[PDB]
DNA sequence: ACGCACGAAGACCAAG
DNA sequence: GCGTCTCGAATCTGATGCGTAACTTGGATGCTTCGTGCGT
């Protein structure tokens, strides 16, 4: 690690303004009165994962070409 | 929407920056610590990146409104001149909480945390009013967009484009005024004065040598303070131009007609403090709705307007307290 | 197929950084514990590794707007603005999960997981809008590969390149904007401005007196009144960035419209501040494979003329029927 | 509630500005350092943005009297010309404190951080004198919104507008005056002149002889005497100024007030120079809502007899408990 | 008849 | 269809106070199952 790891905080949401004035329009066709962001279609959850500088090294026992053409198009 | 609004100051704005600035009596702002130095309330100011004359591109500070100061001056312009007349000539009363709720978004410092009912949602979000604001014990998301109060320059090209080049102001824009506060008892000079006050000059006198008590303390430790103040704030000078944007999130026409309603009776309102001394006064010169000009010198008018204004005067006609206490409501 | 995106921020833009972080009326972030406490709401940082006055670089935060923001970014203008538009033309109608994925590639339409055969793979990772997004029950892969926002700076010229030099700013582009609530009772005046409350003047007055109450036990120590004073760290207004799209095998249809998308991406908001018109800018450049196809009326020229057919071709055959069989519902 | 009041100074107008300037003795301001530098008090400035005729905006110094030493002229005319007489009628004692919160707006420099109660906001905000002029240890916010006074220029036509334009002045409206203070001693040279003086000639002679070492030690050197050569900066006389005095929903009584205190305005001076008489002013015009109020013998008219009435009859209604519960402080 | 909707409920340690 | 001499000199060339006060000093949410009714 070139340096110490960060905590990447990601959501995810589905916007409820816009999910009722869909339901209210027909395109979406929900009939449950309010969403429950704790769980089920309109849930918004939190996760977390880490981000590193690093430089990846590794040994291997191949051919130099065909890795180095491999890892190319990476 | 996109409206645009251009403004012209009058008097002088004047919006505090939080945090203790000090002066000198030259006008050095933080000056040396050899000199002497005065209390500073500098006008706020955003750093902008600004595209200067050597082409390129730096970090420079704008004095500027902020807009949140602007949202609230629309918001309270709105009830107190739109909303609240149509609502005391309906003879409709608010709940103290859906005042507060109409005026400050919500009723106290603790969202519920609830989840609104779907229908809830969207009757709000198509309300004149509630549906531009938002906010709410269930925070709701508001149309309305509204941005800072960015004087025509220089150093705000790059932001506000160049569309408005021909009112641009080279120079510093911002001023700074001394103010003074003076001891009463010290300007009594005959016993007529002091007449009105009871016990007159026994308590001239004694107000007097405690004032002396106290200085002669407060010079040679260098709990009261006196009256005797000296200091100076920052103020943006008076005929600059300013640019306001105000974008509003796919609107009905009522909410189109409320804000032009409040762009309408803006003028009568003051952008930022500094009431004793008449700042933020100002006049709209040009207002452009989603570029194109409706200012007239009336106020914002036309046939492109006419829909807007017939669809707030019916939603007003029909608006009632019902949807406020319905918002303000809490849950829990 | 890269696409670089050259975005100018009229406005600040501010993506709030999770935590609890404090500020003194100074500025002075975290200050010590002898003076008063503000709380802050800081920008997304990245750390990132840069040459501070050459010698051995070091680590500093970098102000940027998560990659995920502006995939979802991406997503929501496609459907506001040339998927749900298209859907509603066809009068057609999308089921809970259907939505869910389309607008979240959430798997609640059918959890349990669905086994997806090859020539379904084919026929649905070619999807014009949900082969770019993948996920849903059957959590595909999607083909785009979208990064976050990095400001054309000093210290992101490792990551962002020195293609861009000519657009770097040198100092920090950061600052705290400053926020306060009022209480309204507060500010009433006449029983004129207390007419419109049902108590009138008894209402104002036992609201003073509770918030009198609270005051003077808190301080002498619940509920929490409407004053406020905060503050949030925004980045400053004018700034370039760069966004970097990539695709890894796109068909006509979905490159027509991630330009489509871009052609209309203008018309909304990067991040957060939606109240205070955060996040407005504009489109300078986009760059498709090397060449330039931005021009002042927005992506156009011959160039990229058979991706807008093919995309309108697909729009105009787009039925829900897809989005239902892509939800596996 | 708009009141435009057109003023033109009869004597020049000293409102000094903060800040130690330098003169030399041809009129240049901030010389060079091989030149004298006497002292100037220059007249105070704002800067603001004017159009020079070329139709580029321009900001540039105009020289006003600052709104607070307008605002505070108001508050003193209306206490010792309307205010106190009619206290005084009653016998009604103001406390020390009481007194310093109707002439300054504070008894002291520490505000109570508590806010006060509606009542007391309601009973206060509709007190024609207290309700125009805010303060007292809670932050009450007063009626009254007072402008500063901007000459009738070239450059504030962008700020005043255009409705004034014959009374506007191209040139210059400042001057330069002058000042030199004498040493009573040096002018004394008959023996009868200081026959007055305790020691007779000795007491002269130390004190020049005194006056001499002190100058002689200063030069080579390279307490402070008597004699001085300084200036001070004034706006000439016969200008015309636009002051612009709003009041926010005030009632019948305010109004009276302020027009109470315009009636005696021209009693008082405006700013500065009290030993050499500046500050002088007559009134030209007082605009009310866009209707001119202003006769011969001050503000008279239909127009204006409710306010009148209205005053009178709060003023012979007017007690000092108002007073004392404002200046009074919650903790 | 069957799928959706709505509320009660139960794991619970606990800092710098 | 006239000019020289003259065509200054020496001070002074600031001083004093004031040179902040009070509050605000965050809030909320990111679970899934089981049972019982209630809409297609």
């Amino acid at each position: 690690k070139g340096a110490a790891s960060q905590n990447w905080m990601q959501t995810s949401r589905i916007n409820t303004a816009e999910a009722a004035r869909h339901r209210s329009e027909g395109f979406l066709l929900l009939r449950a009165a309010k969403p429950n962001p704790a769980g089920g279609p309109f849930k918004n959850s939190l996760y977390h994962y880490p981000l590193v500088w690093a430089t990846l090294t590794a040994y291997c026992v191949g051919d130099q070409a065909r890795i180095a053409d491999l890892l190319s198009q990476c | 929407m996109q409206i645009e609004v251009l403004i012209r100051n009058i008097t002088p704005i004047f919006s505090a920056a939080p945090g203790s600035y000090y002066v000198s009596l030259d006008g050095t702002i933080n000056p040396p610590q050899g000199a002497s130095r005065f209390p500073l309330t500098r006008a706020r100011t955003m750093t902008v990146v600004a595209e200067t004359g050597d082409g390129v591109a730096k970090a420079v500070p704008l004095p500027i409104v902020p807009g949140n100061t602007m949202r609230n001056l629309l918001r309270r312009t709105m009830l107190k001149d739109v909303i609240e007349p149509a609502l005391r000539d309906k003879s409709a009363q608010l709940s103290i909480g859906a005042y507060a709720t109409a005026y400050a978004g919500n009723s106290s410092g603790n969202p519920d945390g609830v989840p609104s009912s779907f229908d809830e949602i969207v009757t709000m979000r198509a309300h004149p009013f509630l549906g531009l604001f938002g906010g709410g014990p269930r925070m709701l998301q508001g149309r309305l967009m509204v941005d800072s109060l960015y004087p025509i320059h220089q150093f705000s090209q790059r932001i506000i484009g160049s569309d408005y080049i021909n009112d641009s102001i080279k120079g510093g824009i911002t001023e700074i005024v001394w103010t003074r506060r003076n001891d009463p008892i010290l300007q009594l000079g005959s016993p007529d004065d002091a007449a009105v006050i009871e016990g007159g000059a026994q308590a001239a006198n004694d107000w007097i040598t405690s004032l002396l008590a106290t200085t002669k303390a407060k010079k040679g430790k260098a709990n009261g303070r006196g009256l005797k103040a000296f200091n100076a704030h920052e103020v943006v000078i008076a005929g600059v131009k300013w640019l306001w944007r105000i974008n509003v999130d796919r609107p009905s026409e009522s909410q189109i007609g409320l804000i032009l309603l409040a762009l309408n009776k803006l003028a009568n309102q003051r952008i930022a403090g500094g009431h004793a001394k008449d700042y933020g006064r100002f006049v709209i010169e040009d207002v452009i709705l989603d570029g194109e000009s409706v200012w007239t010198p009336s106020g914002v008018s036309g046939q492109a307007t006419e829909q807007f204004f017939d669809a707030i005067a019916e939603a007003l006609d029909g608006m009632t307290s019902s949807e406020f206490e319905q918002f303000a409501a809490s849950a829990k």
